[PDB]
Formats: structure tokens, C-alpha cells, sequence
């Protein structure tokens, strides 16, 4: 199923260093993210995201 | 067809393997 | 038996490829630890 | 000189050449050392040296003729030298000796005297020729349990388990008529093209031979013989090469060509080349190069051979080897390529113009029992300017670039790193 498509990518060596260090930040960038939002709902009313609206009237 | 002393190098190739072995002188060993 | 007749290593061998079956995912195994090591180290 | 092609039966071949006066006619097989399980391996060898043994008496008795053969991997040849005007009786000893009959060649005595000659042989093989000896542990492992690694001498263990039995089952399932043809390399124009075809002048048994389970592969595998004894190092390195009858025989023998060989010991070798060998005259490392582009009828074996006094600059050898391997794939200069080109056409030309009727005879019949005709020297040499560097290039990426290699050593192999850092060496640098 390794096309030539794909064996191609596997060649390049002095730009491919920027690239997977750009591909590193946007993954890690998402992994916070994603790790953010579990943990925000993983508790509600604990936080202090919903106590304004809990206090509101 | 009347053999003499017939210990040759098939004899104790057959046990090791024997699918490996091309089915294309397994009958004349067996004959 | 002499040094050509090789000892059996079917134990470990695998399917008669011998290709960029396992290059490439070892290649992009490693690529993936360097993405985790840099995003660690950043 | 021009090339001619028949058949009935079996396959006849001529060569002629009226500047030699030396006419040699033989049969050539097809089924060599790479048509016998690893329990039966020298039995082509006994073949050899039982042909090769008793009869020579006879032959330079009853006529006058010099008989060679030959095994490489494949191709069992029997030539049989003589002189011009003397052909028919080289036929006809060769009809007699084959045809009918090999029961009096195959007796209790004659047999045992071939087998003691060929143990000695071997023992001396063995106990010398270390160059040769880790070129076959190379085959033996770059071919792991195929049949294509086992040697073409016969493993001692291997030898005195086989009498008569095995000779003569050999002889009935190879020496067949489908892959046997009859060169005519010489000066002979068409007594060879009549006689060889005849109503019953041509090998019995009419049959087949039998196929091959497994083709061929090639894994890489390390194979070291270390032993402190020795003086020197001798160690090879290989990759997957080409078989016969493809179109990258010849950019990969140009390949070969580009780093060629090279002696420390001759003024003549040190001044020319390419870089490795200004690398490496700086410090006394190396001794011996061989570049050889290997090819068989199932795949080939694209190599680079050494030996080197000095025993702990074996590391730097390699890595400088490796490196300049790596250079070859991005940028080699056309001057590089044009010299390789003519470097490469005057090889062949040495190769394929020796007087030697029986090297011409064997070159010929290697080349017809795959394609079926002789590829002619001008069209060898026209194909060889056809290529270019874009050729090379993708040729060395393919089949260089991060690749799968065997290696094998012996003598003092104490201070060779074992195997990943010299596959290593192939994609971590910067590209
Ligand atoms: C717990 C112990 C370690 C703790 C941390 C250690 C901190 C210090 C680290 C020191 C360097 C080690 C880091 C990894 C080094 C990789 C290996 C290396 O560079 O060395 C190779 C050196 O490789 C080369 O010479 C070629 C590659 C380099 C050329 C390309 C350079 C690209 C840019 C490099 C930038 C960094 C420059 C400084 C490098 C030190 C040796 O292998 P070889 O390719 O020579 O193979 C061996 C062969 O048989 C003999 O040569
Ligand atoms: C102030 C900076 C502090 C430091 C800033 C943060 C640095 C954090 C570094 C953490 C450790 C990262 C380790 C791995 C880095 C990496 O990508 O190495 C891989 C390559 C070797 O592998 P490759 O050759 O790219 O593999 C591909 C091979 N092909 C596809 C062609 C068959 O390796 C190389 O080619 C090595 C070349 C030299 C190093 C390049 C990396 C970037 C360096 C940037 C600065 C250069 C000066
Ligand atoms: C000497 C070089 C390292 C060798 C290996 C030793 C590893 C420990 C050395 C560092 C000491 C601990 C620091 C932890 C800081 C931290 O964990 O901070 C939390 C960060 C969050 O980043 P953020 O953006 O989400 O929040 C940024 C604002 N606070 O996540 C991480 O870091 C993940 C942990 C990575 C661990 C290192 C990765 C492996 C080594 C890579 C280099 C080789
Ligand atoms: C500091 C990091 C923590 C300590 C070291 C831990 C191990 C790191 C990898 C070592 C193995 C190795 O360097 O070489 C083995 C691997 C295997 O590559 P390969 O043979 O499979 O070929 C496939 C790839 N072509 O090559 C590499 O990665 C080469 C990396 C070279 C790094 C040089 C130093 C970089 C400095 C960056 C900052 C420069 C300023």
C-alpha cells in the first residue's frame, strides 16, 4: 500500500527538519488543548468557569 | 534397483525437511 | 558442519518481504519520538 | 566475428574468428552450484575433477587436445580445446566421454583417488585463499537457506557422504537436453553449425529439469571468522544487485567501474581515480580494492572488497567507503561519469578480446543460456554511451540509498563495529 506517493517523502533530509519541528509544535499544540478541554469537563460546578452563571440571578 | 549399502545423502536430507524438497524426486525416493 | 552451514534463525524471521515494510515504520516510529523529545525539550 | 543461432532438440552456438588458430568446442549446463541441496554440495566439483583426472591420459594419447572446465554458479562447462584442422576428434571424444560412456570413468578406485585429491584441495582452499574465502562466506550469507549461498567447492562435512549414488542421480536429473548448449568459439565456420546437429550425435536422456521451490532472497546478515593468527584483515561489504537479462546491468557495472580498484604497493596506482583514494593515501589504511557488480540468473551481488595490514583503521575504511558510496546518489560530476564510461569500455574491451578461445567460449555461452543470443560488443559499447548521469543517479537511489547489506571478516576483526553502525552510515549523515 507504500505508493510511490509516500516512498517519495521519505528523501528529504535538510528541509525536513523544519517541518517536523512545525508538525511537533501544532501536535503539541492540539495535545494541550484537547488535554484543557478534558479536563474542564471532566468536573463541572467544581470550576469556575459555571459559578458565575450559579451566582447569577 | 538392487541397491547396495544405499546410505547417501537424501537418506538423511528427508528427515530435516521435506515440503523445502521439490516434490519432483520425492516419488523416485519413495520408489 | 562447517561455517557456511548456517544455524536456523526462523524463530525471529518474518514474511519474506525484506523491503521498506520495515524501514518505513521504523523510520517514522524514530520521526515520532523526535517529535515528542522536541516538543518535550521546547 | 558475428554471432549464429539453431536449434533442434538442443542449442548450438558459434563464434567464429579467423585471426585465432585455436579451436575449442564444448557443451555447456545450465545447473551448477546453485542446483544442489546443502547435504549434496561438491558433487559438481567430483564431476569436475573426475572428468578433469583419468581420461586426460588418453586424450593427449590417442589425439592431441587440452580439456578445461569450469563452475561459477550455474553454468558447468566442459570445453575442449584443440586445434583448427582437429575439431571432429574433439566431438567425438566429448560424444564418448558423455553419451556413452561414464560407467568405466565411474569405478571404485578412480573414485576414491578423485575424492582424496579434491579433500586436499579444499583443506588447502580453505587454510590459504582468505580473500576467496570470505567472498564465499559472503554468498553463504547474504543467501541465508537458499540455493544460491551454499559454495562452489563442496563444504568438507559434505563431501564424504555421497559416492555414487548422488554423482550419477546429478548427472541423470542436470546433464539434460534443455539446458545444454555446444559453443564453437575458434576458427571453425560451419563444421560446428552440421555436426553438432545429427540423427543421435547429441546428449541422451531427453527431460527436464527440475524446478526451484524457492527463487532467491537476500537478507542482511553478519558473518565473522576472527582469529588472531592471521597477519592481515580481509573484509567484505555487498548489496542487492541485478540479475541477468535486466535494464540496470550495465549502469550498475559503470557503478562498479566509478571507485574501481586500487594497490598501494604500485607507483602507478597511487597518482589516478577518484577521491576516496586521496582520502585514503594520507594514512596508510588500505591495501587491495575490488569493486565487483556480480550477476546471476536469479539476482545479483553489487560489492567492495579490501584487505589492510593495519588493523585498527579497519573503522575509518569503512566509514570512508560508506561516505563516498553516499556522494555517489547526489552529485557525481559528468567528468566523473565520462571517464567511468571509458574506463568501463576498455575493461570489456580487455574482456571480451582475450585470445583465450576457451574464456570467449564461456562468456558466450553464459550470455545464450539466459537470452538466447550474444549481445554484440558494438551494441555493448553504444548502450554504454547511452548512459548518462540522470541513469546512474536513479540507479544508486534505487538500489543504495538505505539498503539492506551483507558483511563478512576474518583474520584480525577485532576492531570492526559490528553492524549498525556501519549500516548506519548509509542515511544518518546530512543530505
Ligand atoms: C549518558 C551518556 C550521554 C549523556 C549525554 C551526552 C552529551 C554529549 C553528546 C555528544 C554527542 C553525542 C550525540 C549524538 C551523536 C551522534 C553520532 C555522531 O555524531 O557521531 C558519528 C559521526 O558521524 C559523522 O562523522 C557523520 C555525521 C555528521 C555529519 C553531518 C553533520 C550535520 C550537522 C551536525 C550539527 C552538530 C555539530 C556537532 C556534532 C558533535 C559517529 O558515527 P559515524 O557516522 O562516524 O559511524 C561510525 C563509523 O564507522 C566511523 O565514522
Ligand atoms: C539555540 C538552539 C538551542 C536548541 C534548540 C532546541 C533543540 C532541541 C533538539 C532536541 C533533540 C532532537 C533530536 C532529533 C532531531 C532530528 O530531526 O534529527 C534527525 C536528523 C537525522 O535523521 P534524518 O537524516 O533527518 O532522517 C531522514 C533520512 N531520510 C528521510 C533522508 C532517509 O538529524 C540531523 O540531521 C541532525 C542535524 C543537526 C541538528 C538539526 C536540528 C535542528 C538544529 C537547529 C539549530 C542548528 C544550529
Ligand atoms: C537535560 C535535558 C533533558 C534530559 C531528560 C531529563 C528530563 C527532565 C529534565 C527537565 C527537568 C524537569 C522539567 C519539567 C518541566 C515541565 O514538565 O513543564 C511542563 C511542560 C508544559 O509546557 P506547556 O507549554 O504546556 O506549559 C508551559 C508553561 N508552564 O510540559 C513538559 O515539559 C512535558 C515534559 C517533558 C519532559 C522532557 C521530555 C524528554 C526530554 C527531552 C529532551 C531530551
Ligand atoms: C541530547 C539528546 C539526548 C542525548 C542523546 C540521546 C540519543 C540521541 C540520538 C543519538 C543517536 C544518533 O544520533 O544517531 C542514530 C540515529 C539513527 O539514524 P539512522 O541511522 O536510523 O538513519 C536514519 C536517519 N537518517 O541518527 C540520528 O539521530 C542523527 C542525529 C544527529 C544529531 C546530532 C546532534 C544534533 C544537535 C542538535 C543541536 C545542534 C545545534
Amino acid at each position: 500500500s507504500f505508493s510511490s506517493l509516500y516512498k517519495t517523502f521519505f528523501k528529504r533530509n535538510a528541509v525536513f527538519v523544519g517541518t517536523i519541528f512545525a508538525g511537533a509544535f501544532v501536535f503539541q499544540t492540539v495535545f494541550d488543548t484537547a488535554i484543557t478541554s478534558w479536563y474542564e469537563n471532566h468536573n463541572k460546578g467544581k470550576l469556575w468557569k459555571d459559578v458565575k452563571a450559579r451566582i447569577a440571578a | 534397483a538392487q541397491t547396495h549399502a544405499l546410505s547417501n545423502a537424501a537418506v538423511m536430507d528427508l528427515q530435516s525437511r521435506w515440503e523445502n524438497m521439490p516434490s519432483t524426486e520425492q516419488q523416485d525416493i519413495v520408489s | 558442519k562447517s561455517t557456511y552451514r548456517t544455524p536456523n534463525f526462523d524463530d525471529v524471521l518474518k514474511e519474506n518481504n525484506d523491503a521498506d515494510k520495515g524501514r518505513s515504520y521504523a523510520y517514522f516510529m524514530v520521526g515520532a519520538m523526535g517529535l515528542l523529545s522536541s516538543a518535550g525539550a521546547k | 566475428a558475428e554471432v549464429t543461432q539453431l536449434s533442434n532438440g538442443i542449442v548450438v552456438a558459434t563464434e567464429h574468428n579467423p585471426s585465432a588458430h585455436t579451436a575449442s568446442v564444448g557443451v555447456v549446463f545450465g545447473s551448477g552450484a546453485a542446483n544442489e541441496n546443502p547435504y549434496n554440495n561438491g558433487v559438481s566439483n567430483l564431476w569436475k575433477n573426475i572428468f578433469l583426472s583419468k581420461e586426460n591420459s588418453a586424450v593427449a594419447a590417442k589425439e592431441g587436445l587440452a580439456l578445461s572446465s569450469n563452475i561459477s554458479r550455474d553454468f558447468q562447462s566442459y570445453i575442449v580445446s584443440s586445434l583448427p584442422g582437429s575439431t571432429d576428434k574433439s566431438l567425438d571424444f566429448l560424444n564418448q566421454s558423455f553419451i556413452q560412456q561414464k560407467a568405466n570413468l565411474l569405478s571404485s578406485s578412480n573414485f576414491e583417488a578423485t575424492k582424496k585429491s579434491v579433500l586436499k584441495q579444499v583443506q588447502d582452499f580453505e587454510e590459504n585463499d582468505h580473500p576467496n574465502r570470505v567472498l564465499e562466506h559472503l554468498h553463504s550469507t547474504a543467501f541465508q537457506n537458499t540455493p544460491l549461498s551454499l559454495p562452489t567447492r563442496g563444504t568438507l562435512e559434505s563431501l564424504e557422504n555421497l559416492v555414487v549414488a548422488d554423482l550419477e542421480s546429478f548427472a541423470n536429473n542436470h546433464f539434460l537436453n534443455s539446458n545444454a548448449v555446444v559453443v564453437g568459439t575458434g576458427n571453425i565456420k560451419h563444421e560446428d553449425l552440421v555436426n553438432s546437429i545429427e540423427s543421435k550425435n547429441l546428449s541422451l536422456q531427453t527431460g527436464t529439469k527440475p524446478v526451484l521451490k524457492k527463487k532467491a532472497a537476500f537478507l542482511g546478515s553478519e558473518v565473522r571468522l576472527r582469529d588472531d593468527t592471521l597477519p592481515k584483515a580481509w573484509i567484505s561489504l555487498a548489496v542487492e544487485g541485478e540479475p541477468v537479462n535486466s535494464p540496470n546491468y550495465f549502469v550498475a557495472k559503470l557503478a562498479a567501474q566509478i571507485f574501481g580498484s586500487y594497490n598501494a604497493f604500485e607507483p602507478a596506482s597511487r597518482l589516478q581515480g577518484i577521491k576516496l583514494l586521496d582520502n585514503i593515501q594520507e594514512y596508510q589504511l588500505c591495501d587491495n580494492f575490488n569493486h565487483f557488480s556480480l550477476s546471476y540468473k536469479d539476482s545479483g551481488l553489487w560489492g567492495f572488497s579490501t584487505a589492510t595490514r593495519n588493523v585498527t583503521m579497519i573503522d575509518d575504511l569503512i566509514h570512508f567507503t560508506l561516505k563516498q558510496w553516499n556522494r555517489l546518489t547526489i552529485s557525481v560530476t559528468d567528468t566523473e561519469v565520462e571517464r567511468a564510461k571509458s574506463l568501463l569500455k576498455l575493461q570489456l574491451g580487455q574482456l571480451y578480446e582475450s585470445g583465450n578461445p576457451v574464456n570467449d567460449a564461456n562468456l558466450l555461452g553464459a550470455e545464450v543460456l539466459i537470452k538466447g543470443s550474444k549481445l554484440s560488443l558494438g551494441e555493448a559499447f553504444k548502450k554504454i554511451d547511452a548512459i548518462t548521469v540522470k541513469d546512474v543517479k536513479a540507479w544508486a537511489g534505487k538500489r543504495l540509498w538505505d539498503q539492506d547489506i551483507a558483511i563478512a571478516g576474518t583474520g584480525q576483526i577485532e576492531g570492526l563495529l559490528d553492524y549498525m553502525r556501519i549500516r548506519s552510515d548509509m542515511s544518518m549523515m546530512r543530505w
